[PDB]
RNA sequence: AUGUGGACCCGCCCCUUGGGGUGUGUCCAAAGGGCUUUGCCCGCUUCCGGAUGGGCCCGCGUCCCAUCAGCUAGUUGGUGGGGUAAUGGCCCACCAAGGCGACGACGGGUAGCCGGUCUGAGAGGAUGGCCGGCCACAGGGGCACUGAGACACGGGCCCCACUCCUACGGGAGGCAGCAGUUAGGAAUCUUCCGCAAUGGGCGCAAGCCUGACGGAGCGACGCCGCUUGGAGGAAGAAGCCCUUCGGGGUGUAAACUCCUGAACCCGGGACGAAACCCCCGACGAGGGGACUGACGGUACCGGGGUAAUAGCGCCGGCCAACUCCGUGCCAGCAGCCGCGGUAAUACGGAGGGCGCGAGCGUUACCCGGAUUCACUGGGCGUAAAGGGCGUGUAGGCGGCCUGGGGCGUCCCAUGUGAA
């Protein structure tokens, strides 16, 4: 069985973009929606859609790369430079709003779940709501 | 406020008495994972009225005996025999675990 | 291993070893002298080594450098230790205090003088 | 202690030309003046390149023989300056300045810190009226320091502070050579301070 | 019973006392029920006697016992108001 | 030697006296009672509890009982009556009892 | 005897565990003393309430060993009774046969617990010394009495061990109270002053008692402040440096140029102490000079005045500082790596240098660096590490959608978190 299906997702895409596929598909959660929708507001992703794929319902998912560089290695920049699950099943992680940490001086963000809904962390602070601390990026 | 547990009856054996388990969840200090953790309490029961199965709330209470500090508040729901069996296979282990085998 | 083994294990600390039973921890333990052997070192060295047997207070019975260029401990004379390895005898972890009771503080000695307790030369 | 020995070696050893005899450092004898090397028997020969270790040491005994101080009383104003709000780095050499046996060598009572030094431990300096004592007395600011009374006719400071007519002082000193009565106004910023020393690195020999 | 009285509080030569509502079985020094005050006995400050002169009168509505000291430090303060 | 403050020795002794009569009266009218109901006597039963109430309560009168120490025998001693003369008695005299 | 009232059995109502009201019955009170005497002071009796102090019960937390895995007879529960201020197997008779344990019971080891303390970037580690709170003990073991309160350090009884008295039957003791002696030990203080201050016990008060306390004494044991002010050459009866009896350094560093003046002398000289008491006013009235200082003639102020202690470690790398002679795997050094075998910056001396300075070193122990037990924050093909393989018990973990609950989780308010 999938063990954690966010995490899986988290990966997924960060396996996607290191060999810079176009879009990359994952099975589809209300839940892992609830994140996407994060992830492209703050500009991480160029989107997500719900393709249906042998009639099993997933989410495509476009992902963004930096300019072709140059030099040796060409190969742009990531947008998504790092990308790791924080709270996992069997350790579980939740903290207060005072808690809720500044991520790369706040260059990155850190997705987390609350009673108000899935938020950033700016978005949390501002909010004065503390959670379960779903995962970095930056 | 007298304390207030909420548990399962797993012990129907004693004269108005009943052994009730009470389960209890939290965080690890260190290691900050939730554990399940339990306790076994002995409750008055003056009309012999609680029966193995249920669900019932404890109340603090003036002591009644050596180790029975409790009296039998309200029920919460009837019988359910899976949470008594769970605890029965969980002391059935224990018949091996000494010098030779036993039940698994 | 896992966060449940972890929960389940805990990790295990560590215990100190004591290179030094001079007992009680103290810093230093009162001695009587049994043999004021000589001694042969190792590894790449040569030499003879001004050692003791010492019976201790501490109700031990232990090796002990006796430092310095001349010493006068004979086969009764009372000592007080501290600790110290000598790298080169092996077994020798605790050295003989120059200057109380018994052993005489190293005579002529100018440089380092608290240790091999010596009195500030007359040179006033 | 105090140090209290032979000072001009201590010129020499640290490699800048420094104010501990302060009069005759002035001078063309200051024994830094034409005699620039070290002291001992290998003061001329060529020296290797020194560890960041002794870099960051000597800039350190560089700062505290400047101010003539114990290890002691120096290292408990720089943890005190570290504790203290403010870049810790600065907020030293303002402790260090605010010193009454230093303030009493800025406003040219004295011609060194240790004669300065002296002059206060023999209760000729006053405070805001009262008389202090203390080398290490530390000056607030709004704080009028005085000659004392009794010592207004001594002959050290009738020629000292004679000498001061003219004379300018940091613009946190007030001066005023008529009554022998200067005012501290405001802690010394770095800029403030001519001194010869990288206090970046006397934080780093702390930093160890 | 419960005591109003001077506990001693200051430095060797330096005494500074705290006004102290306490059971009089109890150390000198030792644990109070409430602090009502305090005293400098020098006057090295010119704030050298202060007493809550509201809760003063409360812990003596139910039979707290002043010393005869504290009882001076308390008329100063103008406890009862002997007017 | 001699701290003079053995003389609260010598006062425990005369007290501890006092209380020990004065008790074993309690306790010797206090089963008479009793024994006097469980056989229906029921008039001579309550002439005596009634001696061993007020007994009781003085005894609580000194430091030899106070308290509800007194207040518990009582309590002990009339429910007792009570019963032993139930067992078919009518509470003749009825001194100490309301019925 | 009087019954304001209160206790007790039976009822009646409210309450809800034994909280409060009520009725018949029963039971239960007391102490005198002083007067500046018939009216004040301190007392005495019952009851209700407050305040302070305390008993008991409960949740959660609280080291190591599983090479301790099974434990338990008042044991678990019950009815009744004893006992207590009071709940309770606390104790007793009888009845039921239960209670506990891998979420570590039972056993064993170690230890007073905490506020705090040291360390650490933190998480954490280590600790419980001063001071403050609680607990336990008072030569060892048991026990009750007295009392509001004790199972009572300077109270009682009994047994044991030790010491002293002994007319040999029998008696006396108990510094883990202040000081002190002795033993043990690397090592730990005066048989000091004082009742003036604060605090306590009794007294109406005057007072009394207080090794509580406030002070002084010893010990660089710790911290902080402070002094030793600083301007000049160098003939070895075994003892002033550096190319062979030789080239500069020590160093502006002096036994002597002024200047200031720690010690020491002389004079003044305290705060801490205003209440208790008396007096007017009512026995707390802005009146008390009613009087009170161990520390102490000390602190502090003023006058006089001398140039006036410096040590200890280190200098091969780590690690700031190098030369000469002696020595020749010797004597020795050494925290690790290592130095010494005839040219040693590493041993011993010397000159010179570096660090700190009334201290400087050594030993010892804790945290650190150590991400070297890794939660933060490690690993296991070959470095130490995948169980020889399976099955599956307990446990840990769990795909998508909807609804209730709100245990986890998050938020706000509040109470506590003493000093
Ligand atoms: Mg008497
Ligand atoms: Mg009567
Ligand atoms: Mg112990
Ligand atoms: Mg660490
Ligand atoms: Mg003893
Ligand atoms: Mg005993
Ligand atoms: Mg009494
Ligand atoms: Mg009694
Ligand atoms: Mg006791
Ligand atoms: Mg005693
Ligand atoms: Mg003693
Ligand atoms: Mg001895
Ligand atoms: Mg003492
Ligand atoms: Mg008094
Ligand atoms: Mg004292
Ligand atoms: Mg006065
Ligand atoms: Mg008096
Ligand atoms: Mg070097
Ligand atoms: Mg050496
Ligand atoms: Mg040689
Ligand atoms: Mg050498
Ligand atoms: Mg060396
Ligand atoms: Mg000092
Ligand atoms: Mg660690
Ligand atoms: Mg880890
Ligand atoms: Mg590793
Ligand atoms: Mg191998
Ligand atoms: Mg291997
Ligand atoms: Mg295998
Ligand atoms: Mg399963
Ligand atoms: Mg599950
Ligand atoms: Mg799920
Ligand atoms: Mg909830
Ligand atoms: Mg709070
Ligand atoms: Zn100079």
């Amino acid at each position: 069985m999938l063990t954690d299906p966010i995490a899986d997702m988290l990966t997924r895409i960060r396996n996607a973009t290191r060999v810079y596929k176009e879009s990359t598909d994952v099975p589809a959660s209300r839940f892992k929606e609830e994140i996407l929708r994060i992830l492209a507001r703050e500009g991480f992703i160029k989107g997500y859609e719900r393709v249906d794929v042998d009639g099993k319902p997933y989410l495509r998912v476009y992902l963004k790369y930096g300019p072709r560089r140059q030099g040796p290695d060409p190969r742009p920049e990531q947008v998504i430079h790092h990308i790791r699950r924080i709270s996992k099943p069997g350790r579980r992680v939740y903290v207060g709003v005072k808690e809720i940490p500044r991520v790369r001086r706040g260059l990155g963000i850190a997705i987390l779940s609350t009673s108000k809904g899935v938020l950033t962390d700016r978005e949390a602070r501002k909010l004065g709501v503390g959670g379960e601390l779903i995962c970095e990026v930056w | 406020p007298k304390k207030v547990l909420t548990g399962v009856v797993v012990s129907d054996k004693m004269q108005k008495t009943v052994t009730v388990l009470v389960e209890r969840q939290f965080p690890h200090p260190l290691y900050g994972k939730v554990i399940k953790r339990s306790k076994k309490y002995l409750a008055h029961d003056p009309e012999e009225k609680y029966k193995l199965g249920d669900v019932v709330e404890i109340i603090e209470s003036r002591p009644i005996s050596k180790r029975k500090r409790f009296r039998v508040l309200r029920l919460v729901e009837s019988g359910r025999m899976d949470l008594v069996e769970k605890y029965l296979i969980r002391r059935q282990n224990y018949q091996s675990l000494s010098k030779r085998g036993g039940k698994a | 291993p896992t966060i449940n083994q972890l929960v389940r294990k805990g990790r295990e600390k560590v215990r100190k070893k004591s290179k030094v039973p001079a007992l009680k921890g103290a810093p230093f333990r009162r001695g009587v002298c049994t043999v004021v052997r000589t001694v042969t070192p190792k590894k790449p060295n040569s030499a003879l080594r001004k050692v003791a047997k010492v019976r201790l207070t501490s109700g031990y019975e232990v090796t002990a450098y006796i430092p310095g260029e001349g010493h006068n401990l004979q086969e009764h004379s009372v000592v007080l230790i501290r600790g110290g390895r000598v790298k080169d005898l092996p077994g020798v972890r605790y050295h003989i205090v120059r200057g109380v009771y018994d052993a005489a503080g190293v005579k002529d000695r100018k440089k380092s003088r608290s240790k091999y307790g010596t009195k500030k030369p007359k040179e006033a | 202690g105090r140090y209290i020995g032979p000072v001009c070696r201590l010129c020499r050893r640290e490699g800048v030309k420094l104010y501990l005899k302060g009069e005759r450092c002035y001078s063309p004898k200051c024994a830094m003046e034409r005699r620039p090397y070290p002291p001992g028997q290998h003061g001329q020969k060529r020296a290797r390149r020194p560890s960041d270790y002794a870099v960051r040491l000597r800039e350190k005994q560089k700062l505290r023989r400047i101010y003539g101080i114990s290890e002691r009383q120096f290292r408990n104003l720089f943890e005190e300056a570290s504790k203290k709000k403010g870049v810790t780095g600065s907020v030293f050499l303002g402790l260090l300045e605010s010193r009454l046996d230093n303030v009493v060598y800025r406003l040219g009572f004295a011609v060194s810190r240790r004669q300065a030094r002296q002059l206060v431990r023999h209760g000729h300096i006053t405070v805001n009226g009262r008389r202090v004592d203390l080398p290490s007395y530390r000056v607030r600011p709004g704080d009028e320091i005085a000659v004392a009374e009794k010592s207004r006719n001594l002959e050290l400071i009738r020629q000292n502070l004679e000498a001061m007519k003219g004379r300018k002082v940091g613009p946190w000193l007030s001066l005023d050579v008529e009554g022998m009565k200067g005012k501290f106004l405001r802690l010394p910023d770095r800029e403030d301070l001519a001194l010869p020393v990288n206090e970046q690195l006397v934080i780093e020999f702390y930093s160890r | 019973m419960v005591k109003i009285r001077l506990a001693r509080f200051g430095s060797k030569h330096n005494p500074h006392y705290r006004i102290v509502v306490t059971d009089a079985r109890r150390k000198r020094d030792g644990k109070y029920i409430e602090k009502i005050g305090y005293y400098d006995p020098r006057k090295t400050t010119p704030d050298w006697l202060k007493v809550d002169v509201e809760r003063a009168r409360y812990w003596l509505s139910v039979g707290a016992q002043p010393t005869d000291t504290a009882r001076r430090l308390l008329r100063q303060a103008g406890v009862f108001r002997q007017e | 030697r001699n701290l003079s403050a053995l003389k609260r020795h010598r006062q425990s002794l005369k007290r501890r006296l006092r209380n020990k009569a004065k008790k074993s009266a309690i306790k010797t009218l206090s089963k008479k009672a009793i024994q006097l109901a469980q056989e229906g006597k029921a008039e001579e039963a309550l002439k005596i509890m009634r001696k061993a109430e007020s007994l009781i309560d003085k005894a609580a009168k000194g430091s030899t009982l106070h308290k509800n120490a007194a207040a518990r025998r009582k309590s002990r001693l009339m429910r007792k009556v009570r019963q032993l003369l139930e067992a078919a008695g009518a509470p003749l005299i009825g001194g100490g009892l309301s019925a």
